[PDB]
């Protein structure tokens, strides 16, 4: 189609540009990857209960990482970053988006309107304004085009695994968008049908079963421990009939490379 | 006090959320044009239409789109500054009442305008509102699009975005009939009611209501059934008494144009959007084999 090779090559050089710094955490005085953690399990919550789309959710989890590469925050201050964020990602991607007195109320009144609205300004100038960033999701709706044929379960289990990788900054911060979205469709693809990464998308792409190996590894033992997370409102989400009940299906034991 | 180096010069027109003026670099002496935003009237922030035309614009650079130059952000406004150009080209058309506007003029302002818009598609961005007032003219024959206050980031393959769309004139047919899912072809549309309005000095299919504007359409162009168009008579808002009209001889439609031009317009308004020609492709056509730059008569 047209533009469909035009714009997949844009993409690979802008994720590069709009990475955040690998090893923040260590230089944080006061926060933590487990209350980092926290955080963005609450972020899935909110965005079922106003009904948003999947994009909106991995766009503010870009927004906040990039923001704390360059500014320290105390622990009682977190949350606040978090809502500014995801008002931002609302009002660039959403139809309808919420109205500010009911991000306001969702945060049970511990910070004013009028705090949330500083913290917008104070989010758009240490971004420059340079709010359209690629994510797992856009490179995922077009690595599906290479199904033969087009399976309804591979698409909604490759998403319920992308979405875990947003949880936990230690490993996943290592790796580019494009990388994730090659480890998660392999995966899927193998578990429900046993084919795998195909021929036509080493030519789009580059990438290899070799090249994808270290992620792969990673990514198979975050399927295997999911039900003993301490975080669990994406397992939640995705018993749901939307999305096909992917989260009961079993874990392959072994995946032979 | 940020805006100290800038001296007003006069008004220009009326906007949206902004308002704007001429003014002039008193260092540099650079010409330029400045939108205000004011945020006190603002109970809920910046807004979603100012959010997008920002960070879509800053990625855009290309001799026929208008340059954003800086971002001020000072007390309870926000200030855009642009890149200034003389005249519109509503403006200049009715100008050109006496004279009409010459080929080589036309076919020059055409060419450009697909170079533009080729260069958005590409980079993931549709605009969504074309139309003579927010195409912009210099006095060295330029052309650039302008205003991306509607504009969106799309993905591949789309999913569906806002309805109803687009100044009514200028509206595509998959827009008016209700589609689950539109993409690119709606901005070439737009851009071929705009080549015959150069060409008559008219708009083309000037309606006052929706369905109006859907039966001049078909009266020039033919009521579509399954054969033109597959899947037409299946679209939430089609309906099976519309009247059925005869398609017409395309050299009556603007009857000046000769027959590499009557090629391309029928290319541009295509029912089909999968069949409906590219800004990319229609770059190679043949009307375009002697183009050059001519300079228009301006004041
Ligand atoms: C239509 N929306 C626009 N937004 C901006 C910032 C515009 C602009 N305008 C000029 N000069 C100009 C000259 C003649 C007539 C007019 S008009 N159509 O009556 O308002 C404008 N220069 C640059 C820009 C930009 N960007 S237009």
């Amino acid at each position: 189609p047209d533009y469909h090779e035009d714009i997949h090559t844009y993409l690979r050089e802008m994720e590069v540009k709009c990475k955040p710094k690998v090893g923040y955490m260590k230089k944080q005085p006061d926060i933590t990857n487990s209350m980092r953690a926290i955080l963005v399990d609450w972020l899935v919550e909110v965005g079922e209960e106003y009904k948003l789309q999947n994009e909106t959710l991995h766009l503010a989890v870009n927004y906040i990482d990039r923001f704390l590469s360059s500014m320290s925050v105390l622990r009682g201050k977190l949350q606040l970053v978090g809502t500014a964020a995801m008002l931002l990602a609302s009002k660039f991607e959403e139809i309808y988006p919420p109205e500010v007195a009911e991000f306001v109320y969702i945060t049970d009144d511990t910070y004013t309107k009028k705090q949330v609205l500083r913290m917008e300004h104070l989010v758009l100038k240490v971004l420059t304004f340079d709010l359209a960033a690629p994510t797992v999701n856009q490179f995922l709706t077009q690595y599906f085009l290479h199904q033969q044929p087009a399976n309804c379960k591979v698409e909604s289990l490759a998403m319920f695994l992308g979405e875990l990788s947003l949880i936990d900054a230690d490993p996943y911060l290592k790796y580019l968008p494009s990388v994730i979205a090659g480890a998660a469709f392999h995966l899927a693809l193998y578990t429900v049908t046993g084919q795998s990464w195909p021929e036509s998308l080493i030519r789009k792409t580059g990438y290899t079963l070799e090249s994808l190996k270290p992620c792969l590894m990673d990514l198979h033992q975050t399927y295997l421990k999911a039900p003993q997370h301490a975080q669990q409102s994406i397992r939640e989400k995705y018993k749901n009939s939307k999305y096909h009940g992917v989260s009961l299906l079993n874990p392959p034991e072994t995946l032979n490379l | 006090g940020s805006m100290e180096n800038f001296q007003k010069v006069e008004k220009i027109g009326e906007g949206t959320y902004g308002v704007v003026y001429k003014a002039r670099n008193k260092l540099t002496g650079e010409v330029v044009a400045l939108k205000k935003i004011r945020l006190d009237t603002e109970t809920e922030g910046v807004p979603s239409t100012a959010i997008r035309e920002i960070s879509l614009l800053k990625e855009l650079n290309h001799p026929n789109i208008v340059k954003l130059l800086d971002v001020i952000h000072t007390e309870n406004k926000l200030y855009l500054v642009f890149e200034f150009l003389h005249q519109d080209l509503k403006k200049f058309m009715d100008a050109s009442a006496l004279t009409g506007i010459p080929l080589p003029l036309i076919k020059s302002y055409l060419f450009q305008l697909l170079q533009g818009l080729a260069f958005c598609h590409s980079h993931r961005v549709l605009h969504r509102d074309l139309k003579p007032q927010n195409l912009l003219i210099n006095t060295e024959g330029a052309i650039k699009l302008a205003d991306f206050g509607l504009a969106r980031a799309f993905g591949v393959p789309v999913r569906t975005y806002t309805h109803e769309v687009v100044t009514l004139w200028y509206r595509a047919p998959e827009i008016l009939l209700g589609c689950k899912y539109y993409s690119t072809a709606v901005d070439i549309w737009s851009l071929g009611c705009i080549f015959a309005e150069m060409v008559t000095r008219r708009a083309l299919f000037p309606g006052d209501s929706e369905i109006d504007q859907l039966f001049r359409i078909f009266r020039t162009l033919g009521t579509p059934d399954e054969v033109v168009w597959p899947g037409v008579t299946s679209m939430p808002d089609y309906k099976p008494s519309f009247p059925k009209w005869a398609r017409q001889d395309f050299s009556k439609v603007v009857p000046p144009l000769d027959e590499d031009g009557r090629s391309l317009l029928s290319q541009m308004l295509h029912y089909d959007p999968n069949k409906r020609i590219s800004a990319k492709a229609a770059l190679a056509h043949p009307f375009f084999q002697d183009v050059t730059k001519p300079v228009p008569h301006l004041r």
